[PDB]
This record gives structure tokens, sequence and C-alpha cells, in this order.
């Protein structure tokens, strides 16, 4: 085959990608892989670890947590949740997909507690 | 008013999005309707563009029944009755039982003979398209100071126990009694609240004095002890007659919850 070596074959693939559901996706997988608790080190990779669990798909996260970690993604997840959440949930797939044990088809679930 | 329905989200800006390639798009609502685009212009594909209800755009509206004055009927007639629409920063204004001057457009509707067909009634339903509301009937350290040198002054205890209830005679004790309860107790089972029971023939004046009492303070409720009572003293589980789904209608004991509440015919 050439270096031209795509026709898009078998392809029907987004024309256009929503840009700040996206980035609120990789930030928040960095908030998820970054932000420490006093007491030690990676808080929610630690209470990640439970999904790996056949019952346990939600990870519970506090938005104060969210705050602490900045604040305009704090203020952009809390103004465009429902437009974010799926992106959101693929952050924490993402991110738990780490502990190697869960299933494929295994769907996960972000819950923000501690509201102000 | 007689009933004010829920708050109906109504749509002012359709959100469209292509199943296929995720191209969105926008377009506003015309009359009511929506000129839904009927092919991608990013990837060609007919009828791929799909309504996303919760990316659309929503202003707030609510259904208002209200009920001619009882002073402006004809003699003996039955009410009638008009229904109004309040729309997005006039919405949630006013309540049942209330009364109101409502300024509004006087709107005729056709009304679909049936959901699935698009014929209307020759007869056209009417509703006022509400643009002002004006209630009628609901109605600082000057006062600190007045009220702090009025403490001091002699007699306030007497002062207070005989400016309740002026058409009442010479009842000193009872409305002493009733002053020290409309003040109540120090708030912390340390129950604060005082209980205060009148006791008389019927026609005597503890039932005007129930009726006088209870809206001199906030939180405060008037209720009968008979089945006839508009709000029962227990509470009890009732289906909402507008949306037939279940509510737990608190009673009168359980509104008061910081104020007082006047037992007649106990
Ligand atoms: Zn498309």
């Amino acid at each position: 085959l050439a270096a031209a070596a795509e026709p898009g074959a078998g392809s029907q693939h987004l024309e256009v990608r929503d840009e700040v559901a996206e980035k609120c996706q990789k930030l928040f997988l960095d908030f998820l892989e970054e932000f420490q608790s006093s007491d030690g080190e990676i808080k929610y990779l630690q209470l990640a670890e439970e999904l790996i669990r056949p019952e346990r798909n939600t990870l519970v996260v506090s938005f104060v947590d969210l705050e602490q970690f900045n604040q305009q993604l704090s203020t952009t997840i809390q103004e465009e949740f429902y437009r974010v959440y799926p992106y959101l949930c693929r952050a924490l797939k993402t991110f738990v997909k780490d502990r190697k044990e869960i299933p494929l088809a295994k769907d996960f679930y972000v819950a923000f507690q501690d509201l102000p | 008013v007689i009933r004010t329905s829920q708050l109906i989200p109504e749509m002012q800006e359709a959100f469209f999005q292509c199943q296929v390639c995720a191209h969105t798009t926008r377009v506003e609502m015309d009359r009511g309707r929506i000129a839904e685009p009927s092919v991608c212009g990013r990837c060609h594909t007919t009828h791929s563009m799909a309504l996303i209800h919760n990316r659309s755009l929503f202003s707030d509206k609510q259904m208002i029944k209200l009920q001619e004055s009882p002073e402006d009927m004809p003699a003996g007639q039955t009410p009638h009755t008009v229904i109004l629409f309040a729309h997005n920063d006039l919405v949630d204004k006013v309540q049942p039982g209330d009364r109101v001057n409502v300024t509004g457009i006087y709107r005729a509707v056709p009304i679909r003979v049936n959901p699935r067909v698009s014929n209307v009634k020759s007869v056209y339903k009417t509703h006022i398209d509400v643009i002002h509301y004006r209630k009628t009937d609901a109605k600082s350290e000057k006062r600190v100071e007045l009220l702090k040198e009025l403490s001091r002054k002699p007699d306030i205890y007497e002062r207070l126990a005989s400016a309740l209830a002026p058409s009442i005679y010479e009842h000193e004790d009872i409305k002493k009694g009733i002053l020290l309860q409309l003040f109540g107790g120090t708030r912390k089972k340390f129950r604060a609240e005082i209980n205060i029971l009148l006791c008389g023939d019927p026609g005597t004046s503890k039932s005007q004095l129930l009726q006088y009492v209870y809206n001199l303070v906030p939180r405060g409720q008037y209720t009968s002890g008979k089945g006839s009572s508009a709000v029962g003293l227990t509470a009890y589980v009732m289906k909402d007659p507008e949306t037939r789904q279940l509510v737990l209608q608190t009673g009168a004991l359980v509104l008061s919850d910081n104020g007082i509440c006047c037992i007649d015919e106990f």
C-alpha cells in the first residue's frame, strides 16, 4: 500500500468535537490523578481502588476538593454539568483502567458531593 | 387565584445535533413550531439531525386559574373563571387564595379535537397572557430605639396585655397569659412553648379572642377541633389532584412549628 493508506476505510468519524467538554475531560483526569490528601498522596486513586468490585461503579468526589484544585475547572463543571458529565465518566474510566481487573464493558460514574 | 400549576418549561431555542458526525446547530422557535433541519450541513445525511432536549434553551411558564372576587359576582351566581399564563421572571409571584388585579392580553387560541389530529374546534379557548400582577389584599434603627424606649415604660407588661384584643373586655389575666405565650420561654427535652387553655360557654369571647390572636404572630395557625376543619391537626397523605401523586399534607400543629396554633372548639 502507498503512504496514502487511508481511504477513510470503514470510517463514520466525528467530523467535529466538543472542545469545552474534552478540555473538561482532560483537566478532570488530571485532577483525579494529581489531587492529594493531607494525610497521604493521591486521594482519588485510593478511592478508585474500590471500583473493581462487581457492585461498585460510582466514585464520589468532593466539589470543594475540585475547587481547591482549580477554580476555573470547578466553575466550568458547575455551569456545564449535564453537557460535560459523560466526558467526566470517560475520564474516570480512563483513570480506573490502571487497576487492570475491570470488565471491559463496565460503566463508571462520577458523583459530586459537598456542593457549597 | 384558585390554583397555580407546576413550573412548565417552555422551549425558546432548539438545539439539534447530527447523530452521524456530531455537528450541532440551533434554530429559533417560530410560533411554537420548530424548523427541523432535515439534513446535516457538515455531512449531508438526511434525517440525521436529532433534537437534544437538555442542550436546548427553555423559559419559565406557569398556568394560573383566576376566579372573580365574591363581591363582584351577581346575586347568588356561581363563579366565572379565566385561565392565566405567566412567563419568565413573572412566573411564581402569586399563590392560591390571594387576590390580584392582573393585567394581560386577552388571547384566543384553537384547541385540537384529538391529540393525534390537527383539526381544531371552531370555538376558541381564551386565556390571559399576563403582563403585570398587583396584589390587592396582602397589606430599622428607629424601630429598635422605639421598642427599647418602650420597654422601659412603667407597667409595660400591663400596657401590652391591654393592647391585646381591644374589642374584648376586662379579661386581664387571660390577656396576660396570652402575652406570655406569644413571647414564649427560652428555647433550651426542654420545651419552651407555653400552653394555654380558654374555657367557657359557647358564644363567649374566647372564639373571638382566638380568631384575633392567630394573625398577630408569624407562623401562626387557626383551626377547628371538629372534622370540618380546613387544615386538620393530624398529618395525612393524599393524592394531589392536579397531578394525582402522593403528597404528605402535614397538619396545623406541624405547620405552626415555631408559632401559636389556635384550636377552637377544642
Ligand atoms: Zn452530520
